[PDB]
């Protein structure tokens, strides 16, 4: 809560297509409205680091805060859990955000 | 459809961990097309869009030398700013620069932008006239005076009206298959027992500009979906059995007739 | 195509 010099990331986790078990898709973690820009983003499958995640679309808004997309190809199943885990100076602990399949 | 080119340049200090990290990302509309990162092994500009395979080795060498010079301009101006603000070495600090041009659907220049921020708030910005500056604090008032005397604005105005527009025209033509396409939204509504939440989704659309209305409203900023298309949702909380009175509307460049759904 | 190397520094020391 040094809200004058840091901004806490907003973490959005969503698929390209409405999910269908065993149909190929893309999982996105859009990490937004943060400052300062150093950040670490992992995408997790059943609690473990997905390799070969692409980081793209780094930009900043009119209020100067930072945006970045992490994305990966995946095929959802009934029993695979997906999350985005973020570490940023604004937060004591890494934050893990779980994909909401039914939003 | 009007179009824009924009660059997002950031240096961020990391005291005791090494020199500041310098990143420059270029966009045509909302498509990233080039990127430099000082932390890469072999830092250079790299293409992020397929139309940039048309440019030759001379193009990559010249813009990579610009990034090597620009990196040092950000590192020295970070160190200047510590002395302007009487800040200690050792704290994390950030210098941002956004610049670019907007053109109409006929390609003519609509406006240009040069804006700087220190530690995530306004520093100095060029006005719409491309001639005079807005300084946001006491430090930037001194820069404004020096930059008025040196004629800084004239160098930026020459870029924004010439090079920026001429390269944006070249990229719109070379990337016309990607950049001038229209992918119309695919929309659906989801039903969430809560009150009840109605959520109108737009998926699979290009370009990013859209309007979602319910006929108050939760939403998210339009967001990239990982394959160069965009998505958006807007939600309302409605009375627990009378939700057929509610209608989601979507407007987009690819819908000559807007969608209506419930 | 990016902007060329910035010609001027901030110089915000004052007197
Ligand atoms: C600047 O910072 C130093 C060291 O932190 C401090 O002792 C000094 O009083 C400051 N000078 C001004 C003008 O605030």
């Amino acid at each position: 809560g040094s809200g004058g010099i840091q901004k806490t990331p907003q973490i959005q986790v969503y698929s390209r297509h409405p999910p269908e078990n065993g149909k190929p898709n893309i999982l996105n973690c859009y990490v937004t409205q943060f400052h300062p820009p150093h950040i670490e983003i992992q995408m997790l499958k059943n609690g473990k680091k997905i390799p070969k995640v692409e980081m793209s679309d780094m930009s900043f808004s009119k209020d100067w805060s930072f945006y970045i997309l992490a994305h990966t190809e995946f095929t959802p199943t009934e029993t695979d859990t997906y999350a985005c885990r973020v570490k940023h100076a604004s937060m004591a602990e890494p934050k893990t955000v779980y994909w909401d399949r039914d939003m | 459809g009007p179009h824009s080119m924009r660059y997002f340049e950031t240096a961020v200090s990391r005291p005791g961990l090494g020199e500041p990290r310098y990143i420059s990302v270029g966009y045509v509309d909302n498509k990233e097309f080039v990127r430099f990162d000082s932390d890469a092994e072999n830092p250079r500009y790299e293409p992020q869009a397929p139309w940039m395979e048309q440019e030759g080795p001379e193009y990559w060498e010249r813009i990579t030398q610009i990034a090597k010079g620009q990196e040092q301009w950000f590192r020295v101006n970070l160190r200047t700013l510590l002395g302007c603000y009487n800040q200690s070495a050792g704290g994390t600090h950030t210098l941002q620069w956004m610049y670019g041009c907007d053109v109409g659907s006929d390609g003519r220049l609509l406006r240009g932008y040069e804006q700087f921020a220190y530690d995530g708030s306004d520093y100095i910005a060029l006005n719409e006239d491309l001639k005079t500056w807005t300084a946001a604090d006491m430090a930037a008032q001194i820069t404004r005076r020096k930059w008025e005397q040196a004629g800084a604005a004239e160098y930026y105005r020459a870029y924004l009206e010439g090079e920026c527009v001429e390269w944006l025209h070249r990229y719109l033509k070379n990337g016309n298959a990607t950049l001038l396409r229209t992918d119309s939204p695919k929309a659906h509504v989801t039903h969430h027992p809560r009150e009840v939440t109605l959520r109108c989704w737009a998926l699979g659309f290009y370009p990013a500009d859209i309007t979602l209305t319910w006929q108050d409203m939760e939403l998210v900023e339009t967001r990239p979906a990982g394959d160069g298309t965009f998505q958006k949702w807007a939600s309302v909380v409605v009375p627990l059995g009378k939700e057929q009175n509610y209608t989601c509307r979507v407007y987009h460049e690819g819908l000559p007739e807007p969608l209506t759904l419930r | 195509h990016p902007g060329s190397v910035n010609e001027f520094d901030f110089g915000c020391g004052g007197s």
